[PDB]
Formats: structure tokens, C-alpha cells, sequence
């Protein structure tokens, strides 16, 4: 099979060295050519550059001076460095396997031909935000189910992550046990500058219990892993 | 009094600079005031016959193994020549009549190296030359009535004018020719080949007209050889295109080839060479 | 830019500047909230996993634009579409082609699910109040939410996310309201009034 897993700070202050890594699997770093693509929020993806062992590596002209690439063969990882980050650099940084190709419009004799690229398999990405605001850890207050003698049949339970910075925050229920009916909502940014997302599961009427319902919230930028138990 | 700001494209050979940031001028403006060919006439070499007046005769030597000079054994008489078309080119005689039996060479003095060695063929080696760029002819009026036919933008990819000759056929014909050199230079000798020494475009390249444009094709590719004898493939050729020509010692004129609109492809026979030799 | 196509018809999508040479254009289908999935390369050569529905313009034409032909549009094809242009005449583009949102029409209608949540008890002892209205599975995302203090509208503290589609015709919107501890007990019962497309649905809650 094939799998990609980006990783990194998820936030860096202005004028610093953003360092991101791409965990590789399913193959070796020596074999395939790689490429990175950042995507600003709501805008069109700006392609970063392509890297391969044996030094076949080129960068974007719009950011040529600031970027750096590498591959760790022993660690089997796709590295990435970028210096002097600014507000224009905050985006979702994907990691993509890339394949070369030859388009020939001529006799080939010349050099009349051109290498076009296409990234067939992607990664999930990592949300790299940029702000001089210090991290805050998430607070977790467990939202009790509908009133302590909830309405007849088909009850609902929820959690709440309030006042965390920055996005994102990952949520899963009993180490991802139920994974059914979960409707983890988008975050809302507040006036203070902190996000807050809810997560809720729908449970049938046979929920008097006591079944063990403990939602799991992870915010890596503050290393905060809070697992909370909800009770009516 | 009023003037314009028209734009046109020119080939590299036509222009030359003088040093604003950069500039250029036509290479003919320092030699001779030129005239454009009317884009109404054609340059096609049609078979022309040369007939004699009354009380005159023209003698046709019907001898296969004729080296051009001396007593031709069987002679016929004719009023007009066979259709001879004005195919004008350098280093390569095109579309003419092949020799009948063996590739026979013709030279004034085979010993005096300064005399060109005209070579006639026995098989017409096939040559296909094109210019792939689909082009624009924008009629820029420089009045009154006078209408310059400029080139406009380019439609499609960019790739020069080239020529194709089957490698195998030429690798065989060259052997057929060297076979007839050895009857001049000893039963067992070695005949190498090289490209032109040096000079103008008209001399060191394959100056010819096809469809309205004047190709100057490098001849270094074909002349790659060295002769030691006692599937599908072609030998591609790379040509530059010119429009402002100065053909002839200096007596053709300078003439602006009106740009051709479209893709120009021509197929031709090669029937001879104009060789030279440098103990 | 948005393309609205009747169901089961054929959609078309336009990408990039006009052609200058023979090209090789890539086509990408980024679904909302996910990563771009590679759809077509070589201007008409689709890889494994892509049906022969999707088409394109062969990169042999000059002067015309890059076209994406979706035959027999289905609901899943609702997405953003990008394209990477490789002209033999223009330098290598590192800014992907600008987007084009496909919108299949007449899903047609989804009634929202409004889930009002009081503040949590641990939050109550922590001296902060927060109301969590949660609106799911609605179409389209044109919801506007008001809040009521037993009979009266509430002006400040109102927080509301945006209608967000999620790998489904279903949308999503939250609604938070910050309240002081003294007033969740002071008033009778609080109301979340979610308005969608012309239907207002309201859920209220009362303290113990
Ligand atoms: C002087 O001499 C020199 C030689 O020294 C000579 O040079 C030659 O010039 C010609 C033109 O002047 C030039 O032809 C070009 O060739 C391009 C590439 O073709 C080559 O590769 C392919 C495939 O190889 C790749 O993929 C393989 C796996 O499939 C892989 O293994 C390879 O490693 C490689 O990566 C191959 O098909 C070609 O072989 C073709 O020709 C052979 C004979 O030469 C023949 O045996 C082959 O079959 C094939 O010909 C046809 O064969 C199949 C059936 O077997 C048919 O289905 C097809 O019809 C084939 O044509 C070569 O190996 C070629 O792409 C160029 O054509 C594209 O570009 C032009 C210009 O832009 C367009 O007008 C064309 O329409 C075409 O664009 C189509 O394809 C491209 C890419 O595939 C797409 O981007 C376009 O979308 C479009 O294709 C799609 O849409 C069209 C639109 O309707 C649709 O029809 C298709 O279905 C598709 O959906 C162009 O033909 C030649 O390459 C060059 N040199 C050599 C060495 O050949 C000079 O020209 C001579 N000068 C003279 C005489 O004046
Ligand atoms: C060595 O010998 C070979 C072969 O002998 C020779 O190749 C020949 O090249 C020339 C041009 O390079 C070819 O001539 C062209 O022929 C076609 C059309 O001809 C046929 O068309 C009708 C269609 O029904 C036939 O019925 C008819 O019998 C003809 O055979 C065209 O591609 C060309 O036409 C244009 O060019 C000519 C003027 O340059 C005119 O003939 C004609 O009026 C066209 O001109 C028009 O072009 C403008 C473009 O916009 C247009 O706007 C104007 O109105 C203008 O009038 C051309 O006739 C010839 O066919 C080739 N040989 C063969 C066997 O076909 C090599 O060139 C030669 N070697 C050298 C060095 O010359
Ligand atoms: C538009 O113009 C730009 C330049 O302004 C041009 O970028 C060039 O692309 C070519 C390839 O398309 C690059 O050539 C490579 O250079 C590296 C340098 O080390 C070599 O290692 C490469 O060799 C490998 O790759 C070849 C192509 O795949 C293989 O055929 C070969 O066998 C080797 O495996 C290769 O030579 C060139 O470096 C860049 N130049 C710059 C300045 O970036 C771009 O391709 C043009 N685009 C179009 C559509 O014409
Ligand atoms: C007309 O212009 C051409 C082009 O500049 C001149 O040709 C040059 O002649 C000199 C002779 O010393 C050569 O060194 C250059 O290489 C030639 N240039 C080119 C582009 O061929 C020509 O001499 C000029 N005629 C004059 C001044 O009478
Ligand atoms: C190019 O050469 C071929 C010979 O291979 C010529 O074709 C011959 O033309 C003559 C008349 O000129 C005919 O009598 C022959 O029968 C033709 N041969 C074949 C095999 O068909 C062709 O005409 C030449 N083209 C030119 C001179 O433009
Ligand atoms: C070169 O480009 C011209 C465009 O200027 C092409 O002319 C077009 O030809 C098609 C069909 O051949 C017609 O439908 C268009 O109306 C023509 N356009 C104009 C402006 O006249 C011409 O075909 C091209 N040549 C080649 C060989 O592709
Ligand atoms: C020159 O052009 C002619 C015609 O375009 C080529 O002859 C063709 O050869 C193919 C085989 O490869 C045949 O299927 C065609 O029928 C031929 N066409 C004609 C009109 O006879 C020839 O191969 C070209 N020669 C070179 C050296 O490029
Ligand atoms: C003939 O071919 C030779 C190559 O065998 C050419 O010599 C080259 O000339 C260029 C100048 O443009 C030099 O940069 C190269 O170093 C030369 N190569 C060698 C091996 O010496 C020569 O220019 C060609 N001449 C003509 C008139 O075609
Ligand atoms: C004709 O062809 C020859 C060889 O195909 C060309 O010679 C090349 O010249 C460049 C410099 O201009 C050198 O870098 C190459 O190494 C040369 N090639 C070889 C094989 O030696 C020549 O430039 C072409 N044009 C002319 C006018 O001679
Ligand atoms: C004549 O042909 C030979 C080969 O056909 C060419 O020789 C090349 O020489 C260089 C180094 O001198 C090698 O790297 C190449 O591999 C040789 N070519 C081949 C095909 O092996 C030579 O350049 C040709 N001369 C001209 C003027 O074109
Ligand atoms: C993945 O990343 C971790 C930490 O960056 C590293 O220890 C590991 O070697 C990487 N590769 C794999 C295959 O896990
Ligand atoms: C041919 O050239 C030689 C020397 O180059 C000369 O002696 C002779 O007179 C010339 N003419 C002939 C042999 O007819
Ligand atoms: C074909 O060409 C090669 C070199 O290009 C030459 O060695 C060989 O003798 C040629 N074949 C014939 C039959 O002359
Ligand atoms: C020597 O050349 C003659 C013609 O010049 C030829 O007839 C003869 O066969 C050659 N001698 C050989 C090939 O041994």
C-alpha cells in the first residue's frame, strides 16, 4: 500500500525557520520523486517544489531564496525547511508523491520536448499557521446529555473544546471506538483570538448505562491530551 | 506626415543591431535599397526548353557513359532540349535527370584541385523539407498603394525548418559514388568527407527556395564519412530561413521574400552534387 | 466561479488562459475539507480509479482554452476543480489554475437538525456560561440564528460558525452564546431560533 504523514509545529512566529517533515511508508525515499504543495485558506494551491535523491531538486521561483529540501534515507523521511516565514505563508502544507513525464510535440531531435509533472498520491497535510500569539491549551467541559430524564428514545451526548489556539484540534470517542454518528463541528474564532469546536455523538435510548463514554481531545501545539468522562 | 507603431517579426539572419536599450536594423539597409517580390508571382521552376533559330542545330549526345567532353560516338540532332527546369541551389542539384547506367562524374581537371567536381546521380535520393510553424501574414500598408506584407504572430509551437533523408538510401548511394571515385584515384584508396571550409551562407549551406522561402541548410550532417573499402531511420537536417536575399555575386538584387502563410512542406529528388577537394 | 448542472446531464468547466502551444493539462478534484485527488493528466489520460465519464480537451489545439467535460453528473462530483497548465510557450506555472466550483442542482431540500445544549456543570463551577446550538444536515447553507431570553431577543455574545459542507450534501453550523453565571439561573428558559430557507425551528432549555 501507500501512505503519507506530514508533521511539524503547526505554528511558527514571524521571521523564523519553519521545519516540516513528511513521514514516508509503503516504499523508499530513494525511489519516487517528491513534491510539496501549500494551500492557503480559500485560495488556489501554490506548488512549492520537487525533490529527489541524486540531487534532482528544484524550487518555486516566487520563493526560491527562502526554501530548503532534503530526504533522510536512513530515517526514510521527506524533510522540509523554510526561513523567514510571514503572514503570506500560513497554509495547509500537503506532501505528494510526484511522477515525471515527457510531452513530445516535435521530432524530439531538438530538445523540442518538455517534462510535465503530475502528483498522483497526496498526503493529508498539516495546518501551519503564523502568528506572534502564544499558544493556549484547550479547556474541556463535558456537555451532559439532554435533561437528566431525556426525551423518549434516541438521546444525544456532547463534548466541548473552548478557547484553544491555534487550529486544529483532533477528537475521537473512546480512542475512536464508536466512530458512528459523530458530527464534530467546525471551530468558531472568537473576539479573543481562540477557537472552540463541539463534538457530539448520537446514542439510542438504551443509554442509562453505565456505558463508558469518555471523549478524547488532542491539541498537539500545547501537547494537551485531555480525555473527559460525560455523565447525565 | 502621420506615422504608425506597427509590429512585425523577422528571422535572425535578416537583422543586425546598433548600440536605447537595444535596437536593430535590416541587414540590407547598409548594402542596397531592396525591392519586395510581388506576392502575385510564383518562383516554381517550370520545365524550360532551349530551341535554336532557323538554319541552326542542337546536337544531343545519346551516350550512356559520357563524361561530357570529347567525341560522342552516337549523336542525334534535336531542335529543342528536353524539359530543363531552373532549380537553383548549392552543393545539391535538385529534381534534374539522373545518369542512365553508372554514377558518372564530370570535372574539367581532375588533377587541378581548384576545379569543382560535378557529380551526377543514378538514383534520386529523396529529401523532404518543411517549416512547421503556422504563420501570419499581416498586410501593413505603407501607402500610397504600396503594401508591405509583414509577418504577424505565430500560431502553434516553435520548431525550425528541417530536412529528412533516409539514412540507408544515402549510405548506399555514397558507396555507389566512391566506387566511381576510385576509378580516378587508384584502385585502392580512402576517400573521406567533411563539411564546408568557410564563407557566406550562399556557399557553406544548402541555399535553395521551396514554396516561397529560402532555406540555408547546414550540410555538416551528411558529410560525416570516411571510406576504407579497397530497419527505418532518417538523417535529420537543421535549416535556417532567410527572407532578405542577396543572391548572386551581387547581381540578383536584395529582395524581400514575402512571408508564406501556413506550413511549407516540399519533397524533392537530389540528382547531383557540386563537390570540391583539398597527399 | 460556480457551475450549476441539472442531474444526469453533462457539465463543463473552464480553466486558465488561452492556449499558446500544444499543452499537457492536469485536472484535480478537491472535495470540500479533503485533499486534492488527481483526476486527469496528459489532457485526456485518466489514471486508475477515475471513470471514463470525465473528459478534457486534447492538448493539441492552440488558441482554445482548457475544458473539463463531466458526463452524467452525479452528486459526489460536487467539488472544487483545479488544473495545472503546461504550455510549450509559457514558463512553468507554480500557481495552480484558479478554482471552479461544480454545483449539481436540486439535491433538493434538507431540514436541519437543531441540537441545543445547556452549559456543562464543570463549566458552571468554573464561572463561565456557554450555550451550544448545533445545526446539522441541512440544504442549502443559508441559516441565520437568533437567540431569545425567555421572550426577548439577545444582542451581544452571539457566536455562530458558517454553514460548512462536509463530504456529503449535508452542511454544518454551530452556535455558541457566552452567558454570565448569574443569568442562566435568573431567566426562565433560553431559546435558539435557527432560520433556514424560510422555516424557523426553535429549541429551548430550562435550568434544574
Ligand atoms: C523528419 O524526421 C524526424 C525523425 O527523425 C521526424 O520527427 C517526428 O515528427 C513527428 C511530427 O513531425 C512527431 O510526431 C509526434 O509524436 C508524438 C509522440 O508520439 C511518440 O510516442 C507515442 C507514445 O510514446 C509514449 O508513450 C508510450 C506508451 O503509450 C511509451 O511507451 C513511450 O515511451 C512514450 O513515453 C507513440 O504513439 C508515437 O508513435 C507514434 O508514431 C509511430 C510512428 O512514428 C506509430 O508507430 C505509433 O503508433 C504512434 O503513432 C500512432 O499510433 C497509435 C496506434 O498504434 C495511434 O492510436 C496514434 O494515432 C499514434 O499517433 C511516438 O512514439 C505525438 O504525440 C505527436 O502528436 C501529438 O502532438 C501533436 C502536436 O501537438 C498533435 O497534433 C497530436 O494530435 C498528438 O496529440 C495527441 O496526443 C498527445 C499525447 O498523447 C496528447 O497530448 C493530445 O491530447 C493528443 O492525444 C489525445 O487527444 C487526441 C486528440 O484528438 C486523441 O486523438 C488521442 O486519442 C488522445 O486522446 C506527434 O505525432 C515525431 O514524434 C517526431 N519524431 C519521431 C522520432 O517520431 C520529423 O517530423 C520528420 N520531418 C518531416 C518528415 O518533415
Ligand atoms: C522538385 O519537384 C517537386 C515535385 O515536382 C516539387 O514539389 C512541389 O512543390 C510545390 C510547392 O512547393 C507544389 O505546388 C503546390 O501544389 C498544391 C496544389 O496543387 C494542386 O491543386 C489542385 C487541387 O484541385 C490540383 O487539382 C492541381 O492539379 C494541383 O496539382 C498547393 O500546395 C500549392 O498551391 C499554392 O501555391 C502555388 C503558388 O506558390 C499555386 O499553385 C497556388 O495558386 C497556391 O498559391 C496560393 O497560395 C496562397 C496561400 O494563401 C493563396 O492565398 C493564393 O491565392 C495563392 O494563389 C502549390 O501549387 C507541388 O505540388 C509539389 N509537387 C507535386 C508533385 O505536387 C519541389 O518543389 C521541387 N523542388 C524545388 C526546389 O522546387
Ligand atoms: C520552461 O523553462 C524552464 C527553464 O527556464 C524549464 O526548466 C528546466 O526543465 C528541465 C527539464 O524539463 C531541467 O533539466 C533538468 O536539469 C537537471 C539539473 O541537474 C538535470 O538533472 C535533469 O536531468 C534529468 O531529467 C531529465 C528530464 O526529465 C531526464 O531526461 C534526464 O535523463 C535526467 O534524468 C534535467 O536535465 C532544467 O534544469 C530546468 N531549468 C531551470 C532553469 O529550471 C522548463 O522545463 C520549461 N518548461 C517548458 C514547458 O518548456
Ligand atoms: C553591412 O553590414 C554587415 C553586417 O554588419 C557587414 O558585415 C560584417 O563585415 C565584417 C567585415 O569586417 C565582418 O567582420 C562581420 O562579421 C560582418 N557581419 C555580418 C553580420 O556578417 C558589412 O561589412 C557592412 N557593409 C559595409 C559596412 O559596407
Ligand atoms: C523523382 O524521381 C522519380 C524516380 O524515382 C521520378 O519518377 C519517375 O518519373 C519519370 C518521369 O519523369 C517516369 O518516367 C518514371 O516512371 C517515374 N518513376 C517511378 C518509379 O514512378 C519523379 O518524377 C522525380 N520527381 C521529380 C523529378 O520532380
Ligand atoms: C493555421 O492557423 C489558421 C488560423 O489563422 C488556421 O485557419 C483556420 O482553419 C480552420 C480549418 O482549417 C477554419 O475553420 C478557421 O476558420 C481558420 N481560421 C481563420 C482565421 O481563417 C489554419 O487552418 C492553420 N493551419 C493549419 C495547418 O493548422
Ligand atoms: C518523404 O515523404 C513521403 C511522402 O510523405 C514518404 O513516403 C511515404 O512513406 C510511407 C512509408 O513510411 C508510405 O506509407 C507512404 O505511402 C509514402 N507516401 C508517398 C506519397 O509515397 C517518404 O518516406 C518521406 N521520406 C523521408 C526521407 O522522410
Ligand atoms: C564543420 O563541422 C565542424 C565539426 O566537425 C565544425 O567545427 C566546430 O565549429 C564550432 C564553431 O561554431 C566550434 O565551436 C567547435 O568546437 C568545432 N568543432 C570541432 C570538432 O572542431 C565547423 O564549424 C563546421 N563548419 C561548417 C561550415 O559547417
Ligand atoms: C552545423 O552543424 C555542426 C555540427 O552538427 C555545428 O557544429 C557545432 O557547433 C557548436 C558551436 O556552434 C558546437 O558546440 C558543437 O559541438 C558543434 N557540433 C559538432 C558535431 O562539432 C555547426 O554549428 C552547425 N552550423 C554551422 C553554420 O556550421
Ligand atoms: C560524425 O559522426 C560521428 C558519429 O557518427 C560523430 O561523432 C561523435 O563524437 C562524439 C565525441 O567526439 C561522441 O560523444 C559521439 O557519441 C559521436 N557520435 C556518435 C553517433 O557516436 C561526429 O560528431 C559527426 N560529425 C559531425 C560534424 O556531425
Ligand atoms: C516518522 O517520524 C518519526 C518522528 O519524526 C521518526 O522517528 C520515524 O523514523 C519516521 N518514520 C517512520 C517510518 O515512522
Ligand atoms: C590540370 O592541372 C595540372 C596541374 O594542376 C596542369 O599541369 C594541367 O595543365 C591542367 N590541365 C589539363 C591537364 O588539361
Ligand atoms: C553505412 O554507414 C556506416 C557508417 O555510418 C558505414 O560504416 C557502412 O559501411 C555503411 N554501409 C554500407 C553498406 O556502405
Ligand atoms: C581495378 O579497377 C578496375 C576499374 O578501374 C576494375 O575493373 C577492377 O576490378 C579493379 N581491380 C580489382 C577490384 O581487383
Amino acid at each position: 500500500q501507500v501512505h503519507l504523514q506530514e508533521s511539524g509545529p503547526g505554528l511558527v512566529k514571524p521571521s523564523e525557520t519553519l521545519s516540516l517533515t513528511c513521514n514516508v511508508s509503503g516504499t523508499l525515499v530513494r525511489d519516487n520523486y517528491w513534491s510539496w504543495i501549500r494551500q492557503p485558506l480559500g485560495k488556489q494551491p501554490e506548488w512549492i517544489g520537487y525533490v529527489h535523491d541524486s540531487g534532482d531538486t528544484n524550487y518555486n521561483p516566487s520563493l526560491k531564496s527562502r526554501v530548503h529540501l532534503s530526504l533522510d534515507k536512513s530515517k526514510n523521511l521527506v524533510s522540509l525547511r523554510l526561513t523567514g516565514v510571514t503572514a503570506a505563508d500560513s497554509a495547509i502544507y500537503y506532501c505528494a508523491t510526484t511522477k515525471h513525464g515527457r510531452r513530445i510535440y516535435g521530432v524530439v531531435a531538438f530538445k523540442e520536448w518538455f517534462t510535465y509533472f503530475y502528483m498522483d498520491v497526496w498526503g493529508k497535510g498539516t495546518s501551519v499557521t503564523v502568528s506572534s500569539a502564544s499558544t493556549k491549551g484547550p479547556s474541556v467541559f463535558p456537555l451532559a446529555p439532554s435533561s437528566k430524564s431525556t426525551s423518549g428514545g434516541t438521546a444525544a451526548l456532547g463534548c466541548l473544546v473552548k478557547d484553544y489556539f491555534p487550529e486544529p484540534v483532533t477528537v475521537s470517542w473512546n480512542s475512536g471506538a464508536l466512530t458512528s454518528g459523530v458530527h464534530t463541528f467546525p471551530a468558531v474564532l472568537q473576539s479573543s483570538g481562540l477557537y472552540s469546536l463541539s463534538s457530539v455523538v448520537t446514542v439510542p435510548s438504551s443509554s442509562l448505562g453505565t456505558q463508558t463514554y469518555i471523549c478524547n481531545v488532542n491539541h498537539k501545539p500545547s501537547n494537551t491530551k485531555v480525555d473527559k468522562r460525560v455523565e447525565p | 506626415d502621420k506615422k504608425q507603431k506597427v509590429y512585425s517579426l523577422f528571422y535572425r539572419l535578416d537583422v543586425v543591431q546598433i548600440n536605447s536599450n537595444k535596437e536593430y536594423r535590416l541587414i540590407n539597409c547598409n548594402t542596397s535599397a531592396c525591392t519586395q517580390a510581388c506576392p502575385k508571382v510564383s518562383f516554381e521552376p517550370i520545365p524550360i526548353h532551349y530551341c535554336a533559330p532557323a538554319g541552326f542545330a542542337i546536337l544531343k549526345c545519346k551516350d550512356k557513359k559520357f563524361n561530357g567532353t570529347g567525341p560522342c560516338p552516337s549523336v542525334s540532332t534535336v531542335q529543342c532540349t528536353h524539359g530543363i527546369k531552373p532549380v537553383v541551389s548549392t552543393q545539391l542539384l535538385l529534381n534534374g535527370s539522373l545518369a542512365e547506367e553508372e554514377v558518372m562524374i564530370r570535372s574539367e581537371n581532375i588533377t587541378n584541385n581548384a576545379k569543382n567536381i560535378l557529380v551526377q546521380f543514378n538514383t534520386p535520393v529523396q529529401i523532404n523539407c518543411t517549416r512547421p510553424m503556422n504563420m501570419t501574414r499581416k498586410s501593413i500598408r505603407i501607402g500610397p498603394g504600396q503594401a508591405f506584407y509583414a509577418l504577424g504572430d505565430i500560431i502553434g509551437d516553435i520548431r525550425q525548418a528541417h530536412c529528412n533523408v533516409s539514412k540507408a538510401t544515402w549510405n548506399e548511394t555514397l558507396g555507389k559514388v566512391v566506387k566511381q571515385l576510385r576509378k580516378h584515384f587508384g584502385n585502392n584508396t580512402i576517400i573521406r568527407f567533411a563539411n564546408s571550409s568557410g564563407g557566406d551562407l550562399e556557399v557553406t549551406t544548402h541555399s535553395f527556395n521551396c514554396g516561397g522561402e529560402f532555406f540555408y541548410c547546414n550540410t555538416s550532417g551528411l558529410f560525416n564519412s570516411t571510406w576504407i573499402s579497397n530497419s527505418n531511420d532518417s538523417i535529420t537536417l537543421p535549416c535556417r530561413i532567410k527572407q532578405i536575399i542577396n543572391m548572386w555575386q551581387r547581381i540578383g538584387q536584395c529582395m524581400y521574400a514575402p512571408p508564406i502563410q501556413g506550413v511549407i512542406r516540399c519533397v524533392s529528388n537530389i540528382t547531383g552534387l557540386i563537390l570540391t577537394r583539398d597527399s | 466561479t460556480f457551475v450549476s448542472v441539472a442531474p444526469g446531464q453533462t457539465a463543463r468547466i473552464t480553466c486558465g488562459e488561452e492556449s499558446l502551444g500544444s499543452r499537457s493539462v492536469i485536472w484535480y478534484q478537491q472535495r470540500p475539507g479533503q485533499a486534492p485527488s488527481l483526476i486527469i493528466y496528459n489532457n485526456n489520460d485518466r489514471p486508475s480509479g477515475i471513470p471514463d465519464r470525465f473528459s478534457g480537451s486534447p492538448g493539441s489545439t492552440f488558441g482554445t482554452t482548457a475544458t473539463l467535460t463531466i458526463t452524467s453528473v452525479e452528486a459526489g462530483d460536487e467539488a472544487d476543480y483545479y488544473c495545472h497548465i503546461w504550455d510549450s510557450r509559457r514558463p512553468t506555472n507554480w500557481v495552480f489554475g484558479e478554482g471552479t466550483t461544480l454545483i449539481v442542482l436540486s439535491q433538493p431540500k434538507a431540514a436541519p437538525s437543531v441540537t441545543l445544549f445547556p452549559p456543562s456543570s464543570e463549566e458552571l463551577q468554573a464561572n463561565k456560561a456557554t450555550l451550544v446550538c448545533l445545526i446539522s444536515d441541512f440544504y442549502p447553507g443559508a441559516v441565520t440564528v437568533a437567540w431569545k431570553a425567555d421572550s426577548s431577543p439577545v444582542k451581544a455574545g452571539v457566536e455562530t460558525t458558517t454553514p460548512s459542507k462536509q463530504s456529503n450534501n449535508k452542511y454544518a453550523a454551530s452556535s455558541y452564546l457566552s452567558l454570565t453565571p448569574e443569568q442562566w439561573k435568573s431567566h426562565k428558559s433560553y431559546s435558539c431560533q435557527v432560520t433556514h430557507e424560510g422555516s424557523t425551528v426553535e429549541k429551548t432549555v430550562a435550568p434544574t
